[PDB]
C-alpha cells in the first residue's frame, strides 16, 4: 500500500505491486544416509530451479488409493529457492533428534 | 646455420613454413546448431552414400574442392552448401554413379606392389598371392590432384616385432610435394605401442588414418615381409562422370537419410530436380513431420513454371510442411566471376535460420522468412534470365510457389511466405506449419522424458509442461488471445488431459496464434 | 495463469532466468604481473568521454559531438608479504620517468592491461584491452589501526593514447630503440 | 620386474613355524599362496632335496583358440553355475549365441525365477531378426521373464578406439541395477529401462550398422522385439517394456514378472524361516508376515487398487491361508499392479 | 545480460558516432530514436516522449567482486541531436543516409 | 540470493556466491591439566590452520573394533579457525562444572 | 573436490595462505627521534605525482607525462608527559626558519625519515627513505572534552626535493657550512 | 580474523592481532569495615597497576 | 633453477628450461668452434642430445628440452621426469613424517596428503584434466589406497599433466 497525504491533512491508501516474493522457513527431518543432504548438494551442483505443490487434504474426504486433493485447497509455488540452515544438537538432547530447518526464497504464488 | 628454414615440420624442434599460396580460400565460421539439416549432393572426394557431418571448417576438403559450373550440373549443390554453411553445420550425403571406382594397392608376401580399381560398394578379396592390400577411401581419384605414399623401417618393439613407418604426401599439378602425416606400425598379430596403443596393422590404420583402410590375409600375415618403398601413388581410381546421376543413387541416398540416427529438422533440394527423388523426399517430409525446401529448374519460364507445380506431384493436404522455390535470374560467380544460375533454396534456408536463431527461448518460428534482415540474395550482378517472359500474379498465387521482388537498397527480396498447400486454409501459410512442427517436437521430447513413469503424476507433469511451453510461446509472441471474446472467448490456449486404461494417455490442446501481415492495403487521397 | 499481468510476469521471469548473469565471468590481468588477477580487488574503467559544443540558433541550441576526451583505469589491490605490487609500481614509474629527469621512450614503459570475460568452462574471452602507463597511486594512509582488514591501495594508470592502440614485443633483435 | 610374494617353507612333513603355521610345502602353498598348487611324493619327501635356483619361468602356458567353445563346455559351465550356492538375480547373453547353450540358460533362469537378457548377434538385419527369435526358440509360456535384444549399431572402443559392434545386455543390466538401487526400501522392480534422466548408455561415437535396413514397429512388437532409440543429449536409451512372452497377458511386460518374482521370494523366505515349527502360532506368525510385506508394498506404491469397485473389488490386496492335512499349508494372494502409460496422443486445434 | 549485449550495443553506437580514425561521421547514421510510452489497463502503449539522441558517455563505472548481493549495472548518458527539428528517416532504402556533395 | 526488480514491478531471485564461510559455536569440556588450553596455546603459538572431520555413526551399524563411518554421513571441514571464549563459573555452581565454549571460523565445506 | 570451481577456490586459498601478509611488518622512524616509532600512530605518504597534458589530434587526444609533481608525508602522533614531540617540532621549525626572518641553509634542518618492513625475526629492511623538512602541524584542537582518548596531532613534512635525495653528517670537522 | 574476499567470490580468513585486552566482570563479598572499599580507595588514590594470579 | 624458483608452492618443475628468461648463455664474444662442420636435425633428434639456436636479441638459446631417453614415450621429455622426481620427493617426506603411526588413520592421512599435493600441482598448472572425456574421463587424477597386512600399505595414484609446446607448425598463404 502506498500511503499518500493530500491537502487538508488527508491520508489516503492506494494499491501497489504485489508483494509476491519473500522467505519461508520450514522444519523437516533427515534420514539414515541424508536424503535431504544429497538432494540439496545435487541441487546446488545443478544450480537449477524447483517447483513445489502444497495442499490440505482432510482424510474424511480422501478417496481412492492415495490422497486426492481439490482445487480449492491446493497452491502451486514456482521459482522456489531451497536452502538449509545449520542445526545445533545440544548436550542434553537425549530425547531430541535433529530438526533440519530450511530457508526458502519464494517469488510468485499461483492458485489452481 | 640455424637461420635457414626447411620446408615442413619433421621431428626437430623448430619452425618450417610452406611456400606462399595464393590460390587457397578459407573462411571463418562458428556453428551454433539452430536447425539441423542435410542434403543429397554429388561432389568430389568423401565417402559416397553415407551421411557426413560437415562444419564450417571441413567442406573445403572432406566435401572436396568446389568444381566449375561448366563441369556438368554439379556446381548447384556446392554453391548451395556454400551459402548454407554460414549458419549451421550439415549432414550431407554424397552420391556417385556406378562409374566411380576407388583405387587399391596390393602388397605381396615380399611387399611387391600392384595396382587395381574396384567400384564403390563392391567388396575386396585377396587371392593366394598379394599378401594384403590397402585402399584409399577419401574419394580422391589420386590423379587430380595426386597423392603418394612412402614406406620405411624403424626400430623394433620390446617383443622384437618389426616396425615400419608409412608416410602420406600430396602433390599438386605444379608438382609441389607436401607431406600430410606419418605413422609407424608393426606387422605383429599382437603388436602394441610403447604408450600401449594398438599397433595391429588394419586396426592401427583405422585408428590413426582417416584416409586409408587395409585388408590383411590371416594366412599370409605371418609370412608377410616388408620393404623400403618410395612414391607409392594410387592409380586407376576415379569417380567417373558425375554429370550422370541415377534415380537408384537418389533413392539409396534417401534411404541413408531416413536411416540416419541424427536429428534434422530441415531438408533441401540442393540442386536435385529428379521428380521421383522430389516425391520421395516429400514423402519423407510427410512421414517425419519435417520441413522440405524443394526447388525447381531455374530455366523454366513462368509459362511452364506454373504446370511444374502440378508436375511435382507433391500438391495436396499432406505435403504442406514443405516449400518449393524458383530463381528465374542470372548472377555472377564469386570465385570464377562467371555468368551463372543456381537456386535460392539454400539462401532462403539461411535467411530463415538467421531469423529464427535471434530469438532465444524457442526461436522465431513464426517469423516471415523475408525482410531486409533475411531476404537478401545479393550474390553478384543479378540479371534476369528471361526478360521476355512475364509472370501472372493470380496464376502464381494459385500455383502457391514463391516469387521475388525488389528490396530497400536495390537488392532482391523474396516477396512470399506461402507454401504449396493447395487448400486455402489457415495452415497454407509458412508460420502455421512452423508452429505445428515446433510444438510437435516439444511434445515429443517432453513425452519421451516422462515416458515409463509410475502413474498418478503423469497428468500433473503434462499440465506443467503445457503451461511452461505456452509460456515460451507467449514470450515469443507467436500465440495471442483470440480476437473473438464474445463467442470464442479470451483464452489464448486450452488443455484437455485424460487416460483410457493402464496405457493410452491422451491430451488435446488448442492455441490461438498471432498475425504476420504478408499483404497490405493502402489508398491515397488529397484534401486539395 | 491466464491474466495479462500473470503472462507478463511469466515472460519476464523466464527470459530473466534464461538471459541474466551476475557479475561472475570477469578477469583483470596485466602483462608481466603474476597473480595480479588475484591481488587486484576492484576496477574502475573509463575509455574516454566525448565533448559536445553548443550553438545558439533561434530558440534552440544544437550540441554536436566534438572530440574523445580520454579516461583512465584505477585498480584497487592488496599486496603480498614482500610488497611485490609496490615493487612492480616502483619499477614501472622508474621506466616511465628517469629519476635523472630525462624523458624515456614512450614504448618501453607501456603495459597492456586486459579484462576478459570468463566462461562456464573457465575459458576467457577478450572484453577490453588498453595500453596504459602508471601515473600515481594516490595519497594512501598506513597505520596500525587496521585491525580487521589489510592495508590495500589503488593505482591509477593513464592510457598512452585514445588513438593508435599499438604495441610490440621488446624481446627481439630490433628492440624498442630506434634510429635517429 | 615386480615381485608377488616371498615365503619360507620347509620340506619336513610336520614342519611348523613359530607362528603356528605349518612349514610343510603343500600345506603352506594351498593354505596361504593363491597362485600355485603342488604335488609331493609322500615317500620321496624325506629324501627330497632342493637347490638354489632363480627365475623359474613357466613355459608352455597357452590359451588356445577361444573363438570356438564346445557345447559340452557350455553345458558344463551351465550346470556349474546352476549348482553354484550363490545369490544371483539375472542371466546375461554375454555374447554366447549357441542355441543349446542359450536354451540351457533359459531353462536355468526359469528354474531360478530370475530374468534373462538374451540377445541376437547384431549383424543380422531387421528382416531376418524377427525369425531369429523363433530360431532361438526361447519364446514360450515359461521363459516369459527373459527378453530378447538386438543392437543394430556400431560404436567406438574405449581401449582400442576401433569401430566395434556388440550387444546391449550389459547396459540393460546396468539400467536395471540403477533402477533398483534408486529405490531403497525394496528396489525398483516396477520401473522400466527408459527415461532421459535415468536411461543413458552413450557408449562412444554411436553410428548405425546398415543404412539400407529399415525396421517396422508393428513387426517388432508382434515379434516381441526390443528397440533402442536416442535422447536429446545424444545419449542412447532403451524404449521398451516388453518381454518375449508369447501369451498376450501382462506377462509380456517386464516389471510385472519382476514383481511376482519378488513377492514369490518373500513368501519363500518367510515360509522357510517359519518351517519346522508346530502349528497354533505359526498361522498367526505367517499372517503377520503377510501383513508386514503388504505394508512394504503399499509403502512402495507399486501396486494399485482394483479399477472396478463393484466387480474387480476395491481392496488391492487379497490374502488367504489354510491347511490341507498334517502338512501342506497353502497360501494365496491377489494384487493389482500399476499401469505403464505406453503412449500419449496429442492433436492441435485452433480456437479461431 | 550474460553476453554483455548492452556493452556490445554501446560499442557499436559510439563507433558509428565517431570514427576511431578520428574523422566526423554523418550525424544521421548514428542517431537513435528513444521513446517512452504509457501503458494501459489492456497492455496497450501510447506515446509519451520521443527523442532523437546519440550516446556520449556511460560515466566512470566501478567493477569488482564485492558486489555479493546485486548485479554489476551501469548508466548510459545519451545527448539529443537537437532541440530543434526532431527529424529522422529510415536507412533501409535505395537512397540511404548518404547524400550528394 | 540476489533479489532484483524489473519492469511491471516484477520481483526476481538469482543465484549468487556460496555462503561457504561463517562462524560455528561449540561446547566442550576440559581436563585435569587443560588439554584444550595447552592445545589452543600451542595453536596460537604455531599460527597454523587445522582440518576437522564430522560424522554421524549410529551404533547399530557400527562394526569392527572402533566406530566405522560411511561417506553419506561424513563431512570434512577445511581452513578451520579455532578459538575459545571466556567461561563464567558462578557462586551457586555446586553441581555445574566448567563448560568451555569455542568460536570457530569456517571457510568452505567439503563432502566425501 | 573435482569440480572446476572447487579447484579454483582451492588454488586461491592455498596461494592466499602462502603469499598473503597483513599490514603487520612495518616501522616508521626518524633520525634524532627516540621512541617516535612508538608515539606515532598513523602515516600518510605520497612521493610525487606526474602530470600529463592533453593534445588535440583529430578525433583523439593524446596525454603524455611531463613532470613529477611532489608529494608529502603526514604523521599522526601522540606525545608524552613532557611534550617531547612538540619540543622536537619547535626545534625543527626553528632550524628551518630563523625567527629573525632570514633563510637558513637547507642542509642543517633536513631530516631523513625512513619506513622499513619488519621480519619474522624482528629484523627490518628498507622500504622508503625521504629527506624532508617540517612545514606545519595543521589547525589542532585541544580541550577537556577528550575524556576517553589522548590529545594527539598530525605533523606534515615536505620533502626537500624530488631530485638528488642526498644527505650528509653534520658530525665532522667540515660541517654543513660551506665556503662562499 | 580478517575476512577477505577474492576473485570468483572466494572467502578467506586470515590471522590478525591477538585480542589480548577486554573486560572481566566478577562478583565478590565485603566485610564489616569494607576491606574492598578501603582497598579500591587506596588503589584509586595511588593510581597504580596491579597483577593477579588465577588457578584451579 | 631460476625458471623453477619463481614459482612458489612447489616450483615450475614442468617449465621448459629455455626461453629469454632462462636460455641465455651470453658469456662473451661467442664464436663457433667448427664452422666447417654441419649438424643434422633427424640424426640429432634420434641422438637425443641438446642443441642450441639463435634467440631474440642475437643471444643464443637452448632450442631443446629432450633427455637421452631412447624410447619415444611420453617420459622421454624433460618436464615429465621432473614431475616424477618431484612427486617422488613429496611422497617420500609425507610417508616419512607419517611413518610409525597407530593404524586406523594412515589411510586418511594419505587421502588428505594426496588431495593437498594435487592441490599444489593444479595451482602450478602442471596437471590438468584429461583431453579424452568420453573414454578417459575428465578427472585429472585418481587414487587407490589399501593395505595387505599389519605392514605393507600400498597406494597407486594416476595424474594427467599439461602441455609444453616444444614444436610448432605454421603455414603461410595470401589472398592476393
Amino acid at each position: 500500500d502506498v500511503e499518500d497525504y493530500g491537502p487538508n491533512g488527508v491520508k489516503f491508501n492506494q494499491h501497489g505491486p504485489i508483494r509476491n516474493s519473500g522467505e519461508i522457513q520450514v522444519q523437516c527431518v533427515e534420514t539414515i544416509e541424508g536424503d535431504i543432504l544429497q538432494f540439496i548438494k545435487d541441487r546446488i551442483a545443478a544450480k537449477d530451479y524447483v517447483d513445489i505443490t502444497m495442499a490440505a487434504t482432510p482424510e474424511s474426504k480422501s478417496s481412492g488409493v492415495n490422497a486426492v486433493t481439490k482445487a480449492a485447497t491446493t497452491i502451486e509455488m514456482l521459482d522456489c529457492k531451497i536452502y538449509s540452515d545449520a542445526i545445533d544438537f545440544s548436550t542434553e538432547d537425549v530425547t531430541a533428534a535433529v530438526r533440519p530447518s530450511l530457508r526458502i526464497v519464494y517469488n510468485w504464488i499461483e492458485w489452481d | 646455420s640455424q637461420y635457414s628454414i626447411q620446408q615442413s615440420l619433421g621431428n626437430a624442434s623448430g619452425v618450417a613454413v610452406s611456400p606462399i599460396n595464393a590460390d587457397a580460400t578459407l573462411s571463418t565460421g562458428v556453428a551454433l546448431n539452430s536447425s539441423l539439416w542435410a542434403g543429397i549432393g554429388v561432389f568430389a572426394r568423401g565417402k559416397p552414400f553415407t551421411v557426413l557431418a560437415v562444419t564450417e571448417s571441413n567442406y573445403e576438403d572432406v566435401l572436396g574442392e568446389p568444381l566449375k559450373p561448366s563441369s556438368g550440373s554439379q556446381f548447384e549443390p556446392i554453391r548451395h552448401v556454400y551459402e548454407a554453411i554460414q549458419q549451421t553445420s550439415g549432414y550431407v550425403v554424397r552420391a556417385v554413379p556406378d562409374d566411380a571406382k576407388f583405387p587399391i594397392i596390393m602388397f605381396d608376401e615380399s611387399g611387391e606392389p600392384a595396382y587395381s580399381a574396384l567400384p564403390y560398394g563392391s567388396e575386396i578379396e585377396l587371392d593366394s598371392g598379394e599378401a594384403f592390400a590397402i585402399y584409399v577411401d577419401d574419394g580422391d581419384p589420386c590423379i587430380s590432384p595426386t597423392r603418394e605414399l612412402t614406406i620405411e623401417t624403424a626400430t623394433a618393439d620390446s617383443a622384437g616385432n618389426e616396425r615400419f613407418l608409412l608416410k602420406l604426401t600430396q602433390t599438386t599439378s605444379l608438382g609441389v610435394v607436401t607431406t600430410l602425416e606419418t605413422h609407424t606400425v608393426s606387422l605383429a598379430e599382437e603388436a602394441k605401442d610403447d604408450m600401449g596403443r594398438l599397433c595391429y596393422l588394419p586396426t592401427a590404420l583405422e585408428a590413426r588414418s582417416k584416409y586409408l583402410r587395409a585388408v590383411v590375409n590371416e594366412e599370409l600375415i605371418s609370412t608377410a615381409k616388408v620393404t623400403n618403398k618410395k612414391s607409392l601413388a594410387f592409380t586407376g581410381g576415379t569417380n567417373g562422370d558425375q554429370s550422370k546421376i541415377s534415380t537408384a543413387a537418389y533413392l539409396r541416398a534417401v534411404k541413408v537419410l531416413n536411416n540416419a540416427p541424427y536429428m534434422y529438422t530441415a531438408v533441401l533440394g540442393l540442386g536435385c530436380y529428379d521428380n521421383a527423388a522430389i516425391t520421395a523426399l516429400g514423402k519423407i517430409c510427410a512421414d517425419r513431420l519435417i520441413d522440405g525446401f524443394f526447388d525447381v529448374k531455374p530455366t523454366l519460364t513462368y509459362a511452364e513454371a506454373l504446370p511444374a507445380v502440378e508436375d511435382t506431384g507433391l500438391l495436396g493436404t499432406d505435403y504442406v510442411s514443405c516449400s518449393v522455390y524458383h530463381y528465374p535470374f542470372s548472377c555472377k560467380d564469386k570465385w570464377t566471376q562467371s555468368r551463372v544460375v543456381f537456386g535460392l533454396s539454400g539462401v532462403a534456408y539461411a535467411a530463415k535460420a538467421r531469423g529464427v536463431k535471434k530469438n532465444s527461448d524457442v526461436g522465431g518460428w513464426h517469423y516471415s522468412p523475408a525482410g531486409e534482415e533475411r531476404a537478401v540474395i545479393a550474390r553478384a550482378s543479378i540479371q534476369p534470365l528471361y526478360p521476355e517472359d512475364t509472370p501472372d500474379e493470380e496464376a502464381m498465387v494459385k500455383g502457391r510457389l514463391n516469387k521475388v521482388s525488389v528490396g530497400t537498397s536495390g537488392q532482391m527480396i523474396i516477396d512470399d511466405a506461402l507454401t504449396c498447400c493447395t487448400q486455402d486454409n489457415y495452415l497454407h501459410f509458412q508460420h502455421v506449419p512452423s508452429l505445428m512442427n515446433a510444438i510437435s517436437r516439444f511434445f515429443v521430447q517432453l513425452a519421451r522424458q516422462m515416458k515409463h513413469s509410475p502413474d498418478g503424476i503423469t497428468a500433473a507433469g503434462l499440465t506443467k509442461g503445457m503451461t511452461k511451453l505456452l509460456d515460451r510461446f507467449v514470450a515469443s509472441g507467436a500465440l495471442v488471445a483470440p480476437r473473438d471474446p464474445d463467442a470464442d472467448g479470451t483464452e489464448p490456449y486450452v488443455l484437455k488431459v485424460t487416460q483410457a486404461e493402464f496405457d493410452k494417455w491422451e491430451v488435446v490442446w488448442a492455441c490461438c496464434p498471432t498475425g504476420v501481415a504478408r499483404r497490405i492495403q493502402g489508398v491515397p487521397l488529397l484534401i486539395k | 495463469g491466464v491474466g495479462e499481468r500473470e503472462v507478463g510476469k511469466l515472460t519476464s521471469i523466464i527470459m530473466n532466468k534464461m538471459l541474466f548473469a551476475q557479475g561472475w565471468q570477469f578477469s583483470v590481468e596485466v602483462d608481466g604481473l603474476e597473480g595480479a588477477d588475484f591481488f587486484a580487488k576492484d576496477i574502475t574503467y573509463h575509455d574516454y568521454s566525448i565533448e559536445y559544443e553548443t550553438i545558439k540558433i533561434g530558440g534552440g541550441n544544437i550540441l554536436q559531438p566534438t572530440e574523445r576526451s580520454p579516461g583512465q583505469i584505477t585498480m584497487m589491490v592488496r599486496d603480498t608479504v614482500d610488497g611485490l605490487v609496490l615493487d612492480w609500481f616502483k619499477t614501472a614509474k622508474s621506466r616511465v620517468i628517469n629519476p635523472d629527469g630525462t624523458g624515456n621512450i614512450p614504448s618501453q614503459y607501456l603495459l597492456n592491461v586486459r579484462i576478459y570475460r570468463l566462461l562456464s568452462s573457465g575459458l576467457t574471452k577478450l572484453e577490453n584491452e588498453m595500453t596504459v602507463f602508471p601515473v600515481t597511486t594516490g595519497d594512501v594512509t598506513y597505520a596500525r589501526d587496521q585491525v580487521t582488514e589489510f592495508k590495500s591501495f589503488p593505482m591509477t594508470f593513464a592510457l598512452h593514447s585514445t588513438f593508435n592502440q599499438s604495441s610490440s614485443s621488446l624481446a627481439s633483435l630490433l628492440g624498442f630503440s630506434f634510429s635517429l
